[PDB]
């Protein structure tokens, strides 16, 4: 896949590849398929995913789109090759049985569309009906999510770029039939846009073609379908387009409403297609709110017939920031009702973007002051409910931490004013088995302790520090882990906070490590032994040998080591470190054995430092 | 964990325990470490620890003149094998059909349905008792 993305793969090699992936059935008809246990399933999908990508990458959707746009399709490597196209048709015609046949049948059909629009036999039509039938959109979504779960390097970037080009050609060639999957395809862009190089490309192309089309129709639905437009905008958020998204939301071009009956204050044109708004409609009547979004008089509404009434797209320039402010005011006024949970879902698409904005360009922090002030009251309100919508609290604390990354003491005083309330989220997370709330608390705390809060300000965070030292690190090994890695990352963030505090606070961390369970806990983190390390290191299944779960693990080990190093430097722990463990392997021996670690020299160097 | 044959799955796991117990008695009476160590490791190594889930599986919760019906039901209770204080619905049904069979003809069906109700009561009662002594052994 990478080589073809680096050098144009010729059509004959692509036909051979399709026939080979056919014999192996995209990795499903394996000669030894009997021996695969549940621990091997993701590899097949991997072998599947590239089989899709290799088929997609060999199709080079970019040149095909450009050729169709410029009326020179003959420059595509598939034009003069009639035989390869016919044989690949005879081959891909039999597909339709497995989800990995989704994308290949689509682009190839797309191929058959571009190379000969008038020579479309029923073969390509069946191929297209199959591709639409194969749920290929969610297929690409999950493929991108998996291939990016390894800390997206060059490989996942190339993959998402191929997906972006292919989906662009898709949106350009079949404008009508895709509308039913407006949900799934959205995540596809939310998948493609996760690469840092894609958003500038989306911002630099025309808005009437490719992914922009999906954006356009999406704008046609705001603010009825909030989550899709908000997710897509948060997706396009990169360092160069931050202010672009800011201004795009500051000037909404369409405001969409769903009307059951034509209001008596809607005056229609002759065609009933262009309506004029007679008198002002107030959007959100939350009392005394400065953000009173009002669709002005005389404004036009394009009327689209829906089976239950009229979708009215009114040309109104309401500011999306103030509208989201009003929605947050609604969440503040309705929190004590039942729909609060559902309310959070209508809100999470906003807050998620806000952090995405606030953590992308700090210079816009002030322009979004209304939501930033409201988030504190929102947390103080929704943390005491019997049902903490954990994800809403998490996104809130995330945006708050991104705000704290520039104004440490201000966010510190603001959050300390609302209150501990975090203990309930911590208990509920430990009981359930997902720790986004605790992890968000940790990220905010680490930014606060690192943002150089003045000497007077450290005393207010010391209780959170005792919480991070006494209850999190000693038991984080026993807490239920619903997924693998999250326990390790929890421990790793704990150690990162501890060290960054110690690298600046000092006396308290020292006393806790030397006289409490944290000592033995970090000792164990170090004593997992180099063998378990290298073993999990061989477990990484992709190019992310520098970005696997084993990488985070080694990071945690080196963190424990540098921790013990600093602690020894600055001063029961010593007794535990020299004690002969009850299982025969004295901890110092496990330390020395780390001299065998040959992939990361800093780990053995630090072990040697501890040894000296 | 038998949804449909809960009483059995109980009595089984029970006597299975009793076995394992006499066993561990002997084995500690002479010696071994490995098998003990492995049972322990699977029982405690960090997933609700096994014996904990096992605990979690035993579920701790549980025309006729009424008082004379209660007396008759009380006479049809036998301590089932596990100490379950069960209401034998077969004997209750026999005796109830007997009280029916011994103005009388027009209410025969009413007394018959009443007898069937008393029997179903005795049956659910015996079932409760069973489950009781079952969780008891558990």
């Amino acid at each position: 896949f990478l080589y073809f993305a680096c050098f144009a793969a010729s059509p004959s090699d692509l036909l051979a590849l399709t026939k080979l992936f056919k014999e192996q059935g995209f990795g499903c008809r394996l000669q030894n398929h009997h021996l695969v246990e549940p621990s091997m399933d993701p590899l097949v999908e991997r072998i599947g995913y590239f089989s899709i990508l290799i088929f997609l990458e060999a199709l080079d959707m970019d040149t095909l789109m450009t050729c169709s746009l410029s009326d020179k399709i003959e420059q595509h490597p598939f034009s003069s090759e009639e035989q390869v196209c016919k044989e690949m048709d005879s081959i891909l015609v039999t597909l339709g049985d497995v989800p990995h046949h989704g994308p290949v049948l689509l682009a190839w059909a797309l191929l058959r569309f571009t190379l000969n629009p008038d020579k479309v036999t029923s073969a390509v039509r069946k191929m297209g009906s199959t591709a639409i039938q194969l749920h290929l959109f969610q297929y690409l979504t999950r493929m991108l999510q998996s291939l990016r779960s390894g800390e997206n390097n060059c490989t996942t970037s190339t993959a998402c770029l191929c997906v972006y080009t292919f989906l662009a050609y898709v949106l350009s060639t079949l404008e009508e039939q895709v509308s039913q999957s407006q949900q799934d395809l959205v995540e596809t862009a939310c998948q493609v846009f996760a690469a840092p190089n894609l958003p500038d490309l989306f911002w630099n192309m025309e808005p009437t073609a490719g992914l922009g089309i999906l954006l356009d129709s999406v704008v046609g639905m705001f603010p009825f379908r909030i989550s899709p437009l908000l997710k897509l905008f948060t997706a396009l958020v990169s360092k160069s387009s931050a202010k672009k998204v800011y201004s795009f939301l500051d000037r909404m071009s369409s405001y969409t409403e769903h009307y059951r009956h034509k209001p008596h204050d809607i005056l229609s044109h002759d065609d009933e297609t262009l309506w004029k708004r007679q008198t002002p409609k107030l959007l959100y009547a939350l009392g005394l709110g400065q953000t009173n979004l009002r669709i002005p008089q005389g404004a036009l509404g394009q009327v689209m017939a829906d089976e239950n009434g009229f979708l009215v797209r009114w040309e109104y320039s309401y500011s999306c920031w103030t509208l989201f402010t009003c929605e947050i005011e609604m969440l503040l006024h309705v929190v004590s009702t039942a729909d609060v949970i559902h309310q959070c879902q209508r809100v999470k698409p906003i807050i998620d973007l806000v952090h995405k904005v606030i953590s992308t360009d700090l210079s816009i922090a002030d322009c979004l002051l209304p939501i930033t002030s409201r988030i504190y009251m929102l947390l103080q309100r929704l943390t005491t409910v019997m049902n903490p919508p954990m994800d809403f609290l998490s996104s809130c604390v995330d945006c708050l931490t991104a705000l704290a990354t520039r104004l440490p003491a201000k966010v510190w005083t603001d959050l300390r004013h609302t209150g501990g309330g975090y203990g309930s989220l911590f208990g509920i997370e430990q009981s359930q088995g997902e720790y986004s709330v605790t992890l968000s608390f940790l990220r905010l705390i680490t930014t606060l302790v690192k943002g150089q809060l003045g000497s007077t300000q450290s005393q207010g965070l010391v209780p959170c520090i005792l919480f991070v030292l006494r209850e999190m690190l000693p038991n984080y090994h026993r807490w239920r882990y619903n997924s693998h890695g999250v326990r390790e990352q929890l421990g790793f963030q704990i150690l990162s906070l501890i060290h960054a505090i110690l690298n600046l606070l000092r006396s308290l961390c020292i006393f806790s490590l030397t006289n409490t369970e944290a000592g033995q806990a970090v000792i164990n983190i170090m004593g997992i032994g180099v063998d378990t390390l290298n073993t999990v290191m061989l477990t990484q299944a992709g190019s992310s040998g520098t970005e696997g779960q084993g990488q985070m693990l080694m990071q945690t080990i080196k963190l424990a080591f540098s921790i013990t190093n600093n602690v020894i430097r600055l001063k029961p722990l010593e007794h535990a470190l020299t004690q002969h463990g009850a299982h025969g392997n004295n901890l110092i021996a496990v330390l020395a054995k780390y001299i065998y670690h040959r992939y990361d020299p800093s780990l053995p160097r630090l072990a040697i430092q501890l040894l000296k | 964990s038998v949804e449909e044959s809960e009483i059995s799955a109980m009595n089984q796991m029970s006597w299975l325990m009793k076995t394992a117990t006499i066993e561990l008695r002997i084995t500690s009476l002479n010696r071994q470490r490995s098998h003990t160590q492995r049972l322990l490791h699977l029982l405690l190594d960090d997933v609700r620890r096994k014996i904990l889930r096992i605990l979690d599986s035993i579920q701790f919760s549980n025309f006729f003149d009424r008082s004379q019906i209660e007396q008759v039901i009380a006479n049809c209770e036998h301590k089932n094998r596990r100490g379950q204080t069960v209401c034998n619905v077969k004997l209750l049904h026999r005796v109830l059909v007997a009280e029916v069979n011994a103005a009388a003809i027009g209410q025969r069906p009413l007394l018959m349905e009443e007898i069937n109700t008393i029997l179903q009561y005795v049956v659910e009662r015996n079932k409760l008792l069973q489950c009781l002594h079952a969780k008891r052994h558990a």
